[PDB]
RNA sequence: ACCCCCCCCUCCGGCCCCGCCGCCCGCGCCCCAGCCCCGUGCCCCCUGCCCGAGGCGGCCCCCGCCCGGGAGGACCACCC
RNA sequence: GGCCCCGGGGGCGAAGGCGGCGCGCAGGCCCCGCCGGACCGGCCUCUGGUGCAGAUCUCGGCAGCAGUAGCGCUACUCCGC
RNA sequence: GUGGGCCCCUCCUGGUAAGCAGGACGGGCGAGGCGGGACGAUCCGGACGCCGGGCCAGGGUGCGCCGCCGGGGCCGGAA
RNA sequence: CGCCCGGCCGCUCAAAAGACCUGAACCCGGCCGGCGCCGGCCCGCCGGCCCCGUCUCGAAACACGGACCGAGGAGCCA
């Protein structure tokens, strides 16, 4: 129920890379574009812009999509989906796909438990 | 967190103007009195020819949209220390409604301890052969109604300070005999040691 | 304001952010010490504790005086928490003492984004 | 059509009605200016309105409502007298009463009006004939009307 | 000096006095010269950092319409 | 078109809707709570009528304006009512 | 894809001249973020991944508004 | 069914699904809280920020298109 210890996680920026001129119309879609317009003003990067997405942004290779508690995520459907993927492993954690009902998220949970494997969404269903 | 009084006369316009806007952004209170006393260098016709030249200018279509040119010398100090406040922020109207700007010295302000600024003095600023002028003169020029008034108020309160300090000379006299505590001179010798 | 109840100080006042007139820092703030003229009479300011008081919730942060500005003994001070704007013109103390507030006083990208390798331990 | 008003655990009487032949703005401030009221000066105001003794006035729809002397102690100085709502809300207010006096033997001396709710309704459409052989709309705008009477507010 | 500024004259936020009648806040007074500058070229430098009431200076509060006439009037308002 | 280790997930609640956290430089993805009430996919290979802010765009709904602008042919009144 | 260019520095041609029109080596804007020149596509510096520290170009250092003192002088436009 | 004089209570049903599956946006009414984007700080201060798309040497332009919202909408095939 706990992972290895790792390098502290870094992420270079926090808040979501928005569309430009997305907070004045309601049909224009806050899902990032990049601008292309002659006069862009974005386009041109004048200060008090909104900043622009680059791969200069990316997450050091060692931590990226690790979760906040250290562990890497698997989602399953299946007991044996679950002994398969977790057969052996140390640095994942499984999580219960959403349609998944009640009587086989006990199945599953009991197997998990056994096996030492932590579960991301343990008491979602009561 | 106390008040600065300043005593307005002796003193330039613009250099003790600049003075007063860095204190009040500091967040300090302060107060200046006698501002018909203070002084503009130049001729007076010229500083005359400048004041009217800036009376000359209001909204063509409504004046009551227009600057407004305010006629007494409390007020002349106060716009030009506004034209160095950032006034139209909440920084700057703070700095705004902490000062204080009087013609003569009236009561609410009479027992206050008043300094100076002599950076910013005539007799060390100005050359004795340039021209100098007073606020005073200039408003009465430019309109404002109330000079022999400040002038009457001016003198019946001097003889009466002066009466005053005949009392203070005396009581000054018991004060300074406090030669006698030793609770203070066992300490005296301390602040020697260091001064 | 229960721990530094008792201690003496010499007084400085909070003016503004490091900036230029296209640019401002908040991560530095801009410093005015009483009695502290020149940039030479500033060895002896620096480095020292320092503090302002929050109005709301009554409480101090604590910081730390970094360096000289200017000529004219102007000093930058890291803070342990940015600072906001609505306290400019307010009171800085300069503790004449020693407190120990352990690391309450250093900036927080110092605090974390160090880099001494801190490895989350879990334990 | 539902209730907007959903407190619990109180004692109220509740009155209704939907799709109503009568000015949407006009209803609304007549409801809105009866609000809070005790039920029995409710109902003496209501017929004052009617005999014009007193007005409505009018926050929220006021472009081209006149300024008037009844109007000079309320917060705004614009109001008028709209009959066919004071109508509809008689009405309603009445049913609201009825049915709390039935529910609890309760009295009229300690019900107030504690709640309102007008929402607008699908007019009628008829036509109109404009120059030059051009044909434009002349719609109305009827409404939903609750009302809920009960125990003193505080 | 037909020029310019002020008075008279028009509007006028705010404020003041007087009628019927409680709260709060702060603690600091020489004057006048600068080619006499009269013995200078200082003080203050702790607004809490341990300060805390009279006198002297501030602050807040304090007052109906409907109704009908008119010398008043689009409606309002205004004067009775 | 296949696979999904005793044969993929589903009335012990599918698709969709409304709020909220997490992951990704991003396009986007994943989970939870409430609504809903019968279907839905991850990986490999195949196919295309495959991604919108604009075109005086098309069709539908609809706001401010606004309780606004506006309602020739002389004429009605009292009582039953 | 492009085959409408334009501006600066020096050198020129027509014209009284023009923010006029036509040519030349080199550079720039076009298609170049940032600071400065109050303000400007082109001037003065410097031409760009995301951050932390340091040094500083061009321009400047009474207050608005980040930054200073010492010393020696003086106190738009033609004939 | 009961009660007032259309309303309220409750009745069938898993459920009103009640003139009907789900029921988004634009826009609006009642109660509760407060008075544009980016950045720092817990939060109302300080700093930066002209209206996009287009033709153009050159657009914030007193150049043109565009009140709002949904769904459709343009390099495929031989
Ligand atoms: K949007
Ligand atoms: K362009
Ligand atoms: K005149
Ligand atoms: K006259
Ligand atoms: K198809
Ligand atoms: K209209
Ligand atoms: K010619
Ligand atoms: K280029
Ligand atoms: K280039
Ligand atoms: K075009
Ligand atoms: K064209
Ligand atoms: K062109
Ligand atoms: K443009
Ligand atoms: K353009
Ligand atoms: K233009
Ligand atoms: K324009
Ligand atoms: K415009
Ligand atoms: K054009
Ligand atoms: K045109
Ligand atoms: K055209
Ligand atoms: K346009
Ligand atoms: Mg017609
Ligand atoms: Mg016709
Ligand atoms: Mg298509
Ligand atoms: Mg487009
Ligand atoms: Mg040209
Ligand atoms: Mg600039
Ligand atoms: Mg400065
Ligand atoms: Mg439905
Ligand atoms: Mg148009
Ligand atoms: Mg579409």
């Amino acid at each position: 129920i706990h992972p290895l210890p790792h390098k502290i996680i870094i992420k270079k920026r926090k808040n979501k890379f928005i569309r430009f001129q997305s907070e004045r119309f309601v049909r224009v879609k806050p899902s990032w574009r990049k601008p292309r317009g002659i006069d862009s003003p974005m386009r041109h990067q004048y200060r008090g812009q909104r900043p622009m997405v680059s791969i200069g942004y990316g997450s050091d290779k060692e931590t990226r999509f690790m979760l906040p508690c250290g562990f890497f995520k698997h989602r399953i459907s299946t007991v044996h989906e679950l002994k398969t993927l977790f057969m052996n492993n140390k640095t994942h954690a499984a999580q219960i796909a959403h349609g998944v009902s009640a009587r086989s998220r006990k199945q599953i949970l009991e197997e998990a438990k056994k096996m030492g494997v932590r579960v991301l969404n343990a008491d979602a269903k009561l | 967190m106390s008040r600065i009084v300043i005593d307005c006369k002796g003193h330039i316009l613009g250099r003790l103007s600049a003075i007063v806007a860095k204190e009040l952004l500091h967040g300090h209170e302060v107060a200046l009195v006698r501002c018909e006393k203070a002084i503009i260098s130049g001729a007076f016709r010229d500083v005359k020819a400048h004041y009217l030249k800036k009376m000359h200018k209001r909204t063509n279509f409504n004046h009551l949209r227009g600057p407004f040119h305010f006629r007494a010398p409390a007020e002349i100090v106060r716009r030009t220390i506004r034209g160095m406040i950032p006034y139209k922020t909440v920084r700057g109207s703070d700095a705004m409604s902490r000062l204080r700007v009087y013609d003569g010295i009236p009561p609410c302000c009479a027992r206050y301890k008043r300094v100076v600024c002599p950076s910013a003095m005539a007799y060390l600023c100005l050359r004795p052969e340039r021209r100098r002028c007073e606020v005073g003169r200039v408003a009465h020029e430019i309109g404002w109604q109330h000079a022999a008034d400040v002038e009457r108020y001016e003198k019946r309160r001097l003889e009466e300070c002066d009466k005053w300090y005949q009392d203070k000379i005396q009581i000054d006299k018991k004060i300074a005999e406090a030669a006698e505590k030793d609770a203070e001179l066992q300490r005296i010798n301390a602040e020697l040691a260091k001064y | 304001m229960e721990e530094i109840k008792g201690k003496t100080f010499l007084p400085a006042i909070f003016v503004g952010y490091q900036r230029s007139r296209a640019k401002q820092r908040e991560n530095v703030a801009l410093v005015k010490v009483s009695g502290i003229y020149t940039r030479a009479e500033t060895d002896k300011v620096l480095g020292r504790l320092i503090a302002i008081i929050h109005s709301k919730s009554g409480k101090p942060i604590f910081g730390k005086i970094c360096r000289p500005h200017g000529n004219s003994g102007m000093v930058r001070a890291r803070f342990y928490t940015n600072l906001p704007g609505q306290l400019m013109g307010h009171k800085v103390r300069v503790f004449y003492d020693n407190i120990d507030v352990g690391d309450r006083a250093t900036p927080k990208y110092e605090r974390l984004y160090g880099n001494p390798n801190a490895t989350v331990t879990y334990e | 059509v539902k209730y907007a008003f959903k407190s619990d655990n109180l004692l109220v009487g509740k009155s209704r009605r939907d799709g109503v032949k009568a000015s949407f703005k006009n209803t609304y401030s007549t409801c809105r200016a009866i609000k809070g009221m005790g039920v029995k000066r409710a109902f003496a105001y209501l017929d004052n309105v009617l005999n014009h003794k007193e007005i409505v006035p009018f926050f929220k729809f006021y472009k081209g409502v006149g300024r008037h002397s009844q109007a000079r102690g309320s917060g705004t100085d614009k109001g008028r007298w709209p009959e066919k709502s004071v109508v509809v809300v008689k009405d309603i207010l009445k049913q609201a009463v009825s049915n709390a006096k039935h529910a609890h033997k309760k009295e009229e001396d300690e019900l107030y009006v504690i709640s309102y709710c007008v929402n607008r309704a699908r007019g009628r459409r008829r036509r109109t004939f404009r120059a030059h052989g051009r044909i434009s709309k002349y719609e109305s705008q009827p409404c939903h009307v609750e009302l809920i009477v009960g125990p003193k507010p505080l």
